[PDB]
């Protein structure tokens, strides 16, 4: 079971039991995160699109095929957007017979040939024109429709035909916020999933105050964001990832200490030192006088305490000089062997 | 002193043999003999020490301790007698050489 | 003359460099579990081997160290080389009067390989530096063994060894005489007055 | 010192080159396509890196 | 000796990685597709190896 702080290192490296030495560790966590969106100024205009499907059953055979199925977009056969924002759904009507007899039949969309997905169109995806339709037209991909009885036998019923063309004018929205004049959002102080001037990623956004004039985006030399700037003012913001890797030391099937970069306690360890370029977290004493592991400029001993490394003692006497004094000349000799 | 060679996995393994001092000895050194204040003698080779213990003069090396007796074939003439020399007259030169 | 004796150790992280902390890569890198398990150890083995050799030559002597003072060098003004004694800290000896002029030239322009501190790359409140910009990609630079102090204890123990003649326990011959013994090696000096 | 600097400056600069995929940022790949289609794209970057 | 062993252990382990093809074994490729279509797949492994 992957529950204990040490039981996770094995669970991460896919190994039953570990050797002695230093190991790298960075435990991620899957969760749900809020979403922020900042874009260049533009006005707001919205539209809504449904996608309904009603059915009836019971002709001669049930588990074979449904009797009839209807597909329509907003009641029409083709509807598309002259506006700047849109959002699409999918609705299956189960109150056709009053009593919900549709409990047995499952109907859902499949994955077609388009280079996107129906369920992820509401995200901040950008196009030029779309013009959905429910009839065949040349040059258009499609999403098939499926019907099944308790997941025994599958069949194809209909399809949804969609066109597009690359552009930067029409953007999808998760849901129609009403009463606003410029769609924007910003969540600070803990991890989010930002979409800022066509940049996507994760991190924490904090405020600051620096005196800089020029661009509205400071990227690194590897394509990642480091800080942007609100255009209607002078304040800037800072973006940093919220998961930093560490270094763990393993000795005799247990964790001795770690060298983190965050000023807090760690994976079962309590005490906290402060080295010149990082922090050290352990739970040992300070009375050890031995060494079992070695690192750049210090040696971690058995219980976790730090011990500095010492140089080697060696004494020598220089060459003799012509002088009227007292000298020292070797008298007896011994041998030794080196390899 | 010498060395020994033995083989190993795709290589060689040497076995050196060196010496190491254990005990030292204290010596009352000198720097040369100046006779009659003007004529002076010094040792030609720069690896010899002229010393004297309790009245007798001997010559040894500087790396090991191998005393022996001095001979006239080890001295050159270094005239004008630096001050920190041994004061001795020519009539008694045979007591050191 | 200048010689190079060591380089800087680099330790990299596989899962962070391959993708920036996405919790979905790790489900795909499991099929490559031996692809980068052989990289971290391949780097850390050489990084460990370097220190076992660099620290094996940097010895230290105590008696010869005490003779490195400027008062025991005759009339040869060598005071711009000897290490500085007191720094008002817990350091036996610091940089010399000449090393500072060397470090004022180049090492201040490296900006990405020397004495970086990782305690500040995790607080924000400013645009990230160049050194902290790489730490977000898993590249970490370990500290070296030869710091400012050990190099001032190994060099000072060699500069002070010249005046240490073959006298008794701790006597020091004048430096005007340490050259008379190094000139007789060439030819026997036959001049009474120097 | 210049040679030491250039080696890391070259290593950190190869994350910009997207291989034969949609984009060079994985959060964008997992934001557009579903789970069954993004696995054929992510490995194209993984093998290059 | 460890360094000598690791070099061959790394070389013999790169036959597992299938490139942008169907599988990492050529017999499987020729067992599924016809002759006119497997030639655009085999070369993707040949160039990598
Ligand atoms: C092409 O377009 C480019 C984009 O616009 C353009 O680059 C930009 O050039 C402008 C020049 O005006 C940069 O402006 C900044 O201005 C700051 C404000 O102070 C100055 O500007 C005021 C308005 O002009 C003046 O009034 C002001 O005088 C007043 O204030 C004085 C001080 O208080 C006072 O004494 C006076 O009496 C008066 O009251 C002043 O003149 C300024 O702070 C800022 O400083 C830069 O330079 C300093 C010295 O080098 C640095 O200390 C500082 O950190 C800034 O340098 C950074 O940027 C440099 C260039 O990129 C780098 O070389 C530096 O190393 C440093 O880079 C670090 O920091 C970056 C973030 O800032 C980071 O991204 C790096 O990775 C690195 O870590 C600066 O002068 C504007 O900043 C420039 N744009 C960018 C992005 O840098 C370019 O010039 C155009 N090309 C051509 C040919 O024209
Ligand atoms: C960028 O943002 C950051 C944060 O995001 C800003 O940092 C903060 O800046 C605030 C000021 O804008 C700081 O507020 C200080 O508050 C002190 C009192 O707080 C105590 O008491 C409260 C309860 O009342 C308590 O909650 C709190 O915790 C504290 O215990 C004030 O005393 C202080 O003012 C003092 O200093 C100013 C001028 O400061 C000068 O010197 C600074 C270095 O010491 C230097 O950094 C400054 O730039 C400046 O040169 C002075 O005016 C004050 O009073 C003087 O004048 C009166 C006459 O009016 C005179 O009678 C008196 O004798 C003094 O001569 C006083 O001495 C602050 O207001 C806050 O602490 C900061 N936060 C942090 C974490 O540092 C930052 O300012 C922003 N800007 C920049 C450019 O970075
Ligand atoms: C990494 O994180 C660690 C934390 O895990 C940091 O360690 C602490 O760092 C602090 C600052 O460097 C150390 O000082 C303490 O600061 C506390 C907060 O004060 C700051 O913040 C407030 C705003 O919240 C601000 O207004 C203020 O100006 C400061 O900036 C203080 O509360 C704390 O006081 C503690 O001690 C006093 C009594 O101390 C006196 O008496 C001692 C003998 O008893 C004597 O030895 C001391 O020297 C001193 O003379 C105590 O009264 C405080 O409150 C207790 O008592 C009241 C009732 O009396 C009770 O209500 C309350 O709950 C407490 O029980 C308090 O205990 C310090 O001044 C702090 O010491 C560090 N902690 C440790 C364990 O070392 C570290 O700094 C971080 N690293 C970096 C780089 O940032
Ligand atoms: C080269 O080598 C040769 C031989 O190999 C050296 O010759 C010998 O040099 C020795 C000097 O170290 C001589 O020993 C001294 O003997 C003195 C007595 O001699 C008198 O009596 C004899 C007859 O017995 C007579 O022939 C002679 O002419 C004299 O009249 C001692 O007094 C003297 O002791 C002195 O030093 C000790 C040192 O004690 C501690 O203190 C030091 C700090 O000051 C410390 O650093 C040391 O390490 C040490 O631990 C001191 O305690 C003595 O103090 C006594 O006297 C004071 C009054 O002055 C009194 O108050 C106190 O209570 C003590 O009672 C005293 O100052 C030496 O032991 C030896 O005789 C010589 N032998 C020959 C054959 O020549 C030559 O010196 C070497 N040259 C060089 C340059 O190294
Ligand atoms: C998916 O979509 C389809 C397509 O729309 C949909 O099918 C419609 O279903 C609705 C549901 O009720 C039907 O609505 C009814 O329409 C009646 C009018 O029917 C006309 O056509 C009759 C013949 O059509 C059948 O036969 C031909 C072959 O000949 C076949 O191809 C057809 O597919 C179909 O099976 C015809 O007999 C009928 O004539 C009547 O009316 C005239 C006067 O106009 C009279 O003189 C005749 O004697 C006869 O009575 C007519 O021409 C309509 O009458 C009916 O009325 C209901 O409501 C009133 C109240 O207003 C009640 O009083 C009455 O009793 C009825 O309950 C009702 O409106 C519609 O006709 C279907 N469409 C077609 C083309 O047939 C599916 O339902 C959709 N799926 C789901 C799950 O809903
Ligand atoms: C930092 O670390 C060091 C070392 O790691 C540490 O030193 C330890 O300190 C603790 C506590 O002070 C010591 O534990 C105590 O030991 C007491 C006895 O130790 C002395 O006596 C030893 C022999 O005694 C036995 O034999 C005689 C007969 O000969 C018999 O009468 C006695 O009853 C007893 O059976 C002696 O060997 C030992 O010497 C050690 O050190 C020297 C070098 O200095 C070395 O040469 C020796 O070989 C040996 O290693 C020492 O002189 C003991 O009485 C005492 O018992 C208390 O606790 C028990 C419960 O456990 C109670 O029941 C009892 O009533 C007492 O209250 C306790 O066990 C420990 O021995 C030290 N370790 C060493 C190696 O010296 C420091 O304390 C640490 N901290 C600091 C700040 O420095
Ligand atoms: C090469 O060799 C030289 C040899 O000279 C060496 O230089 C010496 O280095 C040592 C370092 O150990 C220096 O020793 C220091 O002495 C400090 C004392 O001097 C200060 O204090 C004087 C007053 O103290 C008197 O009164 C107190 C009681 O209040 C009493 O205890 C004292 O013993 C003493 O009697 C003060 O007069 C003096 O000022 C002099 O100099 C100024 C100019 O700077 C001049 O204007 C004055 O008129 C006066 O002449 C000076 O201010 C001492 O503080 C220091 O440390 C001690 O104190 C700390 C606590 O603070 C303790 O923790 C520590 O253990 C010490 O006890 C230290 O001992 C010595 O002064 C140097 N001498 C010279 C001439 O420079 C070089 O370093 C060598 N080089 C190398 C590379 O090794
Ligand atoms: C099984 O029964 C169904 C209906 O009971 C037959 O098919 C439908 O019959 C209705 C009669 O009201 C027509 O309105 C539909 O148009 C018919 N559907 C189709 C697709 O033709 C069917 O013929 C019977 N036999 C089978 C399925 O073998």
């Amino acid at each position: 079971y992957c529950d204990s702080p040490f039981e996770k290192l094995q669970c991460e490296h896919l190994q039953f039991g570990l050797q002695d030495g230093f190991y790298s560790a960075n435990f991620l966590d899957d969760n749900v995160l809020p979403e922020t969106y900042v874009a260049l100024p533009i006005y707001y205009q919205h539209t809504d699109i449904n996608f309904t499907a009603t059915a009836s059953f019971g002709g001669s055979c049930y588990v074979c095929k449904p009797h009839q199925v209807n597909i329509s977009l907003n009641g029409n056969t083709s509807v598309c957007v002259r506006t700047s924002h849109f959002s699409i759904r999918y609705i299956y009507n189960r109150v056709k017979s009053g009593s919900p007899g549709d409990s047995s039949w499952h109907i859902y969309l499949k994955s077609g040939t388009c280079p996107f997905s129906f369920s992820k169109l509401n995200n901040f995806q950008k196009f030029k024109t779309i013009c959905f339709s429910t009839v065949e037209v040349p040059g258009s991909c499609n999403f098939p429709l499926e019907a099944t009885w308790h997941y025994t036998s599958y069949t194809i019923v209909g399809a949804l035909y969609v066109t597009w063309s690359e552009g930067n004018s029409i953007t999808g929205v998760p849901y129609p916020v009403s009463g606003i004049r410029e769609f924007s959002n910003l969540v600070l102080n803990n991890c989010t999933k930002y979409n800022i001037y066509d940049y996507v990623g994760t991190g924490i956004i904090r405020s600051s105050n620096q005196s800089l004039a020029g661009g509205i985006t400071y990227v690194s030399n590897s394509g990642n964001l480091l800080g942007f700037k609100n255009v209607s003012t002078g304040n800037i913001f800072i973006v940093t990832p919220c998961n930093q890797p560490d270094q763990v030391a393993v000795y005799q099937q247990s964790i001795i200490g770690a060298m983190t970069a965050v000023n807090e306690s760690r994976y079962g360890l309590q005490n906290l030192l402060q080295l010149p370029n990082f922090y050290y977290v352990s739970n040992g004493g300070n009375n050890c006088t031995t060494a079992v592991m070695t690192y750049s400029n210090f040696g971690i001993c058995a219980d976790g305490s730090l011990i500095p490394v010492r140089p080697r003692n060696s004494s020598d006497n220089g060459i003799s000089a012509i002088i009227t004094a007292n000298l020292s000349i070797p008298s007896n000799w011994t041998t030794s062997v080196q390899v | 002193i010498f060395s020994i060679v033995n083989s190993a996995p795709d290589g060689l393994l040497f076995l050196h043999t060196v010496l190491l001092p254990t005990d030292y000895k204290n010596v009352k050194a000198w720097s040369g003999i100046c006779v009659d204040g003007i004529y002076g003698y010094v040792l030609r080779q720069p690896n010899l020490v002229l010393y004297s213990d309790n009245g007798v003069f001997r010559v040894t090396s500087r790396v090991m301790f191998q005393p022996r007796l001095p001979v006239l074939s080890d001295f050159v003439q270094i005239y004008n007698c630096n001050v920190t020399f041994v004061n001795i007259s020519r009539v008694e030169l045979h007591t050191v050489i | 003359e200048y010689l190079q004796i060591t380089s800087t150790p680099i330790v990299v992280d596989c899962a962070t460099y391959v993708c920036n902390g996405n919790p979905r890569c790790k489900n795909l890198l499991k099929q490559y579990t031996s692809a980068c398990k052989t990289i971290e150890d391949a780097l850390r083995l050489s990084a460990h081997l370097e220190t076992n050799d660099v620290s094996s030559m940097l010895t230290f002597d105590s008696n010869a160290f005490s003779l490195a003072n400027v008062t025991s060098f005759g009339d040869y003004n060598l005071s711009s080389v000897l290490p500085q004694r007191n720094i008002r800290s817990s350091r036996i000896a610091g940089r010399s009067a000449l090393e500072d002029l060397l470090f004022s030239k180049v090492v201040t322009s490296g900006l990405g390989t020397v004495d970086v501190d990782y305690k500040s790359c995790t607080k924000g409140l400013s645009i990230a530096d160049l050194a902290c910009a790489q730490y977000y990609n898993g590249i970490m630079v370990l500290p070296g063994v030869a710091d400012a102090e050990r190099m001032a204890m190994y060099t000072g123990s060699l500069i002070g060894g010249m005046v240490l003649g073959g006298l008794t326990s701790a006597a020091a011959i004048p430096f005007s005489l340490a050259l008379q013994a190094r000139l007789n090696y060439v030819a026997l000096q036959t001049d009474v007055l120097q | 010192v210049n040679q030491q600097g250039s080696a890391l400056n070259h290593l950190t600069s190869q994350l910009r080159h997207n291989f034969q995929a949609i984009s060079n940022s994985i959060q964008a790949i997992y934001d557009r396509l579903d789970s069954i289609q993004a696995d054929q794209q992510v490995d194209r970057l993984i093998t290059g890196r």
